[PDB]
């Protein structure tokens, strides 16, 4: 197979997510530099990406969907001004701002991530300011509310949920990793007690990890942490610990994201002083190897889209036009 | 004047034990690295504030640590600058400590505000960061130090915002995205503190750096007998002077305020106007190209009238002190306030705080007391506000008054120290004590009852300045010469 260009979007972006609304296939663009969260919707007949919907705000870094019930809610991440939570109205076919994160608790967000346990729904939000804390807010039904705080006076660059086993457990358990500047990524466990995320532990052989993305397979579970410069890791988690399993030279990185492509296990490697490295799973070598090779101007993220046997990837440039790409 | 001149903070940099374990116990790579901070905050100063961050010294504390380094950066930083005034002897306008731990504070560092030029204030502590971000670190900590504090009455009034959206502005909470720019209101308040008599060491400037000479750097070092700046900018001044770093055929200089024309300034004439009235005037000495070395009258002057008294080149007032506090718009209190308020030691006014009970004042120690203001505000310039404000009223004065936590410890809202409370009589620790408890030195004198023979004034360095016409360390000889 082969990555092919499908397109490129006249304009810069930061995060790309997507999402399911209505049996429709959407995708989110965060524009940092204009304000505005670009929603993208999939045209049957044309086969292309029109403009759906914009939502504005000053300093947009993450536009992160969450659907509750097939109701559809947006957080929106932003350095200035503070950070807003929308609702979309299937009626006024509107979205609509019905909640506020307070300013002060949250100050200067860089990622949103979702998760659901025992059928509660929550989202977490890195804040890369000391006096801004990583904050877990819950659903109760009406909005999301603080939950739990973690990594004070913390500089917390990404959030990651991951699901994993304990030994000797044979059930996997919630957790999270937090990546911080000049610090070790910590792994939070989910306790049920209590009803939070306590017993931290560090992961040693990494120091300066930007962030960190998981994938499956053969039933294990494997992360890539990023660095900006240095040497990029994939890991693989082995009952009490991860486990080296190869490395990678960063120039100038600011992504690492797995992704899994009809039962393809691919690994894209972004770069901002060369080209963009995509490599896929080696069953024999149970290691990442170099597959197809992307041009891509300071590449920010790397996000999958399936829309009716069709695959779609997309890539955010921070300077640079986002681009499309076919999977064929 | 002042403010167009370039500013020089020659900076020392102290190696905590754990900055030297994060770069792997190498002395090597600690120092490149922290050079690497100093002059990623030097190109931030260096293109807005028109200042230098030039590094003097440093040394790195291999061993161990000289103290406990506290979690607390406020902790840190006074017993650090204990240790600065016990075991460092190297002369420097500020020292500050790089220390590789992190704070549990909402900063990332802590230093004293106005503290440049000053042996117990002249200094900062930054914590570990990635080079680009320690480098701000560096910047908001020696912005305290040169006078810069975002004023949260113009902040909160919307009177100052940082024009900057995305990265925002180095006097503000710090992110991932790293801020580039003062606001044009930091600009206005270090300009506001050099005119304020603030900032007397930035005016030398360093020759021999701690690096290999660069021609082209605006700084003539080893081997080189000047050195314009760049070739864009010697255009201006110093293009006929210097080529190559080399002094030209007719040429006794390059670029400085002393420097008309590669040629040097005759003696006598003024190159830095008084900014107040604890600062002394500096002539060119005829034999040099830059200006010289800024001083200004001794501590215990007075200014501001018999009002003041000189201290750090600065004029203490009760007066500029509520201003300080509360805003321009705002003025010292009456003397009658004080004479009332003060004597009773009630919450509404006293001489201190002893185990939850005021200390009543004694009635020659009521200016010296709880400080009291005019026309307040809800919201102090600087500092976090301690409860509630204070508001009392032929006529009738309004006494207001508050107080001010920039430390656990400093409480602003009370008289400072050396504030003048009568005839030769200061402030100390809540008490008038009278100028010789303050152990001034004193210049040569040749006259009883005159500073320097009557006919020059005590600089800061402990020296005569005589005036026109007079000569010597005393300035009793006289010297006719048109
Ligand atoms: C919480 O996480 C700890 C991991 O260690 C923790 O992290 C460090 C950063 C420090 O904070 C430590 O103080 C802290 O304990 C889990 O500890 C692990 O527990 C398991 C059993 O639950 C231990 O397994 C045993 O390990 C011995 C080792 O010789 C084996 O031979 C045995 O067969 C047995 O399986 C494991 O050793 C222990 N790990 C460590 C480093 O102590 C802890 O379980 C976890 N708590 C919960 C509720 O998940
Ligand atoms: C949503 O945002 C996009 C920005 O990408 C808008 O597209 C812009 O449309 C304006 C006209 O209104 C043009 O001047 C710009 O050049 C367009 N931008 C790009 C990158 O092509 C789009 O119109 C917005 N939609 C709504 C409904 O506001
Ligand atoms: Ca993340
Ligand atoms: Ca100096
Ligand atoms: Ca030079
Ligand atoms: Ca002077």
């Amino acid at each position: 197979t082969e990555f092919a260009k499908s397109q490129d979007l006249p304009y810069q972006s930061l995060s790309i997510d997507t999402f399911s609304y209505l049996n429709d296939e959407y995708v989110v663009i965060a524009q940092p530099f204009t304000g505005k969260c670009i929603f993208l919707e999939w045209d049957h007949v044309e086969k292309t990406f029109r403009n759906y919907d914009n939502i504005t705000g000053t300093s947009t870094v993450v536009c992160k969907p969450i659907v509750i019930e097939t109701q559809l809610y947006v957080i929106v991440a932003q350095l200035f001004g503070g950070s807003h939570i929308y609702k979309r109205d299937s009626f006024a076919n509107k979205f609509i701002k019905i909640q506020d994160i307070e300013i002060l608790k949250i100050r200067k967000p860089n990622d949103i991530e979702t998760f659901k346990i025992e059928n509660n729904w929550y989202f977490v939000v890195a804040d890369s300011s000391k006096a801004g804390f990583t904050t877990i807010y819950k659903w109760n039904g009406n909005g999301f509310y603080s939950h739990q705080s973690l990594h004070a006076w913390y500089r917390d660059t990404d959030v990651e949920y991951l699901e994993i086993v304990r030994t000797p457990q044979t059930l996997r358990t919630p957790h999270l990793i937090l990546s911080s500047s000049s610090q070790r990524p910590v792994i939070y466990q989910w306790n049920k007690a209590t009803q939070l995320f306590t017993n931290q532990t560090d992961i040693p052989n990494m120091e300066d990890v930007y962030a960190v993305k998981h994938f499956s397979v053969k039933g294990d579970v494997y992360i890539c942490l990023t660095r900006f410069i240095g040497d990029s890791k994939v890991m693989k988690w082995g009952g009490s610990s991860f486990q080296d399993i190869q490395r990678m030279p960063s120039r100038g990185s600011m992504v690492f994201q797995p992704l899994q492509i009809n039962n393809y296990q691919y690994a894209i490697l972004g770069s901002d002083y060369s080209f963009t490295q995509v490599y896929n799973w080696d069953a024999e070598k149970a290691k990442f190897v170099k597959f197809q090779e992307l041009n891509v101007q300071a590449p920010r993220s790397f996000t999958h889209v399936s829309i009716n046997k069709r695959n779609f990837l997309f890539a955010s440039s921070f300077k640079g036009n986002t681009q499309i790409y076919k999977h064929v | 004047n002042v403010e167009e001149e370039t500013k020089y903070i020659e900076l020392m940099i102290v190696n905590d034990h754990l900055m030297f374990k994060k770069h792997r116990l190498s002395v090597v790579h600690t120092n490149t690295y922290a050079k690497s901070v100093v002059n990623m905050a030097d190109l931030i100063y260096k293109d807005q504030l028109k200042t230098r961050i030039v590094l003097v010294a440093m040394e790195t504390w291999a061993t161990d640590n000289k103290f406990a380094i506290s979690e607390n950066p406020l902790i840190t930083l006074r017993e650090f600058m204990k240790y600065r005034r016990d075991f460092i002897k190297e002369k420097s306008d500020a020292v500050h400590l790089f220390s590789g731990s992190q704070f549990e504070s909402s900063r990332s560092g802590a230093a004293y505000i106005g503290g440049i030029c000053s042996l117990l204030k002249g200094g900062g502590v930054n914590e570990f960061g990635k080079t680009d971000l320690m480098a701000v670190t560096l910047a908001q900590s020696l912005a305290h130090n040169i006078g810069i504090i975002s004023d949260k009455r113009k902040l909160a009034s919307g009177e100052c915002k940082c024009e900057d959206t995305w990265s925002g502005c180095i006097m503000g909470d710090t992110g991932y995205y790293l801020p580039k720019k003062f606001t044009q209101c930091n600009i206005e308040e270090y300009h506001d503190f050099l005119n304020s008599g603030g900032g007397a060491c930035l005016f030398n400037k360093p020759s021999k750096l701690l690096d290999p000479p660069e021609c082209g750097n605006g700084f003539i070092e080893t081997g080189e007998e000047c050195d314009c700046g760049t070739p864009a900018e010697c255009v201006l001044e110093g293009a006929e002077c210097c080529k190559k770093c080399t002094l030209t055929q007719d040429s006794q200089c390059s670029d400085g305020l002393c420097c008309k024309k590669c040629k040097f300034q005759p003696m006598g004439t003024v190159c830095r106007e008084a900014v107040n009235d604890c600062d002394i005037r500096e002539t060119c000495s005829g034999n040099s190209s830059q200006c010289a070395p800024n001083i200004h009258k001794m501590d215990g002057y007075s200014c501001d009238g018999v009002q003041g008294i000189c201290f750090g080149g600065r004029c203490k007032t009760r007066d500029r002190q509520c201003k300080y506090i509360w805003g321009q718009k705002v003025t010292a209190s009456d003397k009658y306030c004080y004479e009332k308020l003060n004597i009773e030691g009630t919450e509404k006014g006293n001489c201190g705080k002893d185990k939850d009970t005021w200390i009543q004042c004694n009635k020659r120690d009521v200016l010296c007391g709880y400080l009291l203001c005019t026309n307040i505000g809800n919201i102090p310039r600087l500092g976090e506000l301690d409860g509630e404000i204070t508001s009392t009223l032929g006529r009738t004065l309004n006494c207001s008054g508050g107080h001010v936590k920039l430390e656990e410890d400093v409480d602003l809202g009370y008289v400072e120290d050396g504030t003048p409370c009568g005839p030769q009589m200061m402030c100390l620790e809540h008490r008038c004590l009278p100028v010789a408890s303050f152990n001034f030195s004193t210049c040569l004198s040749s006259k009883e009852g005159t500073i320097c023979s009557g006919n020059g004034v005590c600089s800061n360095e402990l020296k005569c300045v005589c005036n026109r016409h007079w000569i010597g360390s005393d300035c009793n000889t006289y010297f006719p010469h048109n």
